[PDB]
């Protein structure tokens, strides 16, 4: 196989929410945080011909830019990654799956309870402008005929009732109310514009960034409220 | 078996 | 006296090799790694009107770019350096020769046993890649009527019998066998197109790298093995 | 309130002078080191609209460079500061004056004792060097009718009598003979073209670089010596 800028791109992105991952034959990828509360998934251009298990994703992609554009990656006769180049052969250890954590199937995820979207320039300034003011939660909550994200330091407002930042984003008009708390932490989302889909259940709240490139499933800490 | 130079040459 | 960048390219090399240095009138340089393992020497086109004795070249360099590119380096009255600028005068200290290590005569390599070349795109790749796959060691040897460059990792496997990197040189015409090992931590070889000189008699193992700049001789490690 | 990126420059200046700062309706700001060794001051071309105090001036001017370029800055009703346009709004700390040192009055250099410049370009490499060359104490004395600036380690150098650093400025057709000293550390001054007025009476020496941006008056050291 190959892999084009594009595919290792969103790997490296994937290797920032698990050092490591698998990878299955098919053009489909995904990976998920080892606790749990973020999942990403996505489809690439390139297809993959052999089932491997990376241990360390970065590492590996990293030693991809040292060789050929169209280099071929394979299965060796020693159960190893072959990166055969030009003049030259670069070797990479297969891992064995028990050492790293892998989703068994892609999650589905259920109808949206409210859908909100976020564009590619006010993503990278609450990103940007979090790390700044101390921020490590947030809250999506509906207010004045809109949803808006408010910026909260957990550490010295737990109660999140002093926010630090304000972003609106679409309007709403919606008979329901709710204020969903996400960990700054699990947003290891790539830059882009995406479709947000925020869903409630009970004591079960999840939400979904989309985009045309891929999905980030993330799981909503326990503060949340809504009436859905 | 310390790689050295000054085992083979003379500066 | 003066250097160009050229010069002050080469001397910057150097000082990754040894951190002072001994210059000495002419328009030859040279120097050795504290632990002597690796020698290096160049021909350079500024002429050195002095001698002097740097104990930290590396940062004696740099401040050469904070001055005129035709700033006139000499010796002061008080016996330290002067670095003529157009409106300025930078000094610093001259050495003494005890607190330095440097050859007292450059090395007469012998005639090597194998003659093959690397070229600077390959030479690039297999320092960048051994870093990547730590590769603390390579074994250039004989394959097939080619020359082959093999990287290991000797921690792990000691008997550098299995390969993480591989790179294909040139056509070997002899009928000999060898297996020289090289410590990667010597490899302190500036960029370029390289004539690659490998020497065995007896226990007695060394390579000599050398373009038409500089030239460098490494010793190699004991587990070397080759019928010459 | 908006602040262009040139008062913002000027003001991250003073935030190395001072990590706090008490902002003026009008377009002259002022700041003073908490121990008076250094006073600046400038008149800037965006209009405060209101009097407010900054504990950390430095993050302040960071938090700035991730909103719009045209985002309002205002005082909150809560009596903190508000940095909102049409879509996000980020809120920060109006500090109390007893928090924050700050100069009541601006500093007036009414006489000096000897005028001379300094070139933009030289300016920097006086610092550079310095960093270089772990000068902490420069010291401005007349020489062959030529006023020059010798770079000092004070440390390893206690009368500064071997300057590691000089550099020559405008001619001196003068009687007076002096040796102003200032502290390096004293001497945060941004890139530009300075006006230099030294002045000496008694004991009392103080030294004033002005550029068509901002002025800075300094306190030199008792080393100094002026027959004024």
């Amino acid at each position: 196989m190959k892999l084009s800028k594009d595919t290792i791109a969103i790997l490296k992105n994937f290797a920032s929410i698990n050092s490591g991952i698998l990878l299955s034959q098919g053009k489909f990828i995904m990976t998920r945080a080892v606790n749990g509360t973020t999942y990403a998934e996505a489809n690439i251009s390139d297809e993959i011909d052999f089932d491997v298990a990376l241990y360390d994703l970065n590492s590996f992609l990293s030693i991809l830019s040292l060789v050929s554009d169209d280099a071929e990656i394979s299965m060796h006769t020693d159960g190893n990654i072959k990166i055969a180049d030009t003049r030259s052969t670069v070797y990479w250890p297969a891992a064995d799956k028990s050492t790293i954590v892998f989703p068994n199937k892609p999650i589905q995820f259920p109808v949206a309870s409210v859908i909100t979207e976020i564009k590619a320039e006010d993503l990278q300034q609450l990103l940007r402008v979090s790390r700044g003011l101390q921020i490590d939660t947030i809250a999506i909550t509906n207010k004045d005929g809109k949803i808006v994200i408010n910026g909260y330091n957990k550490v010295e407002d737990s109660g999140l009732t002093r926010p630090k930042y304000s972003l609106t984003l679409t309007d709403y008009d919606g008979s329901n109310n709710f204020n969903f708390v996400i960990n700054m932490a699990n947003m290891k989302i790539q830059p882009g514009n995406y479709k947000v889909m925020l869903w409630g259940a009970g004591d079960k709240v999840a939400a979904k960034f989309e985009s045309s490139q891929v999905s980030y499933v993330i799981a909503m800490e326990a503060d949340s409220t809504h009436d859905f | 078996k310390k790689a050295s130079l000054f085992d083979m040459f003379d500066f």
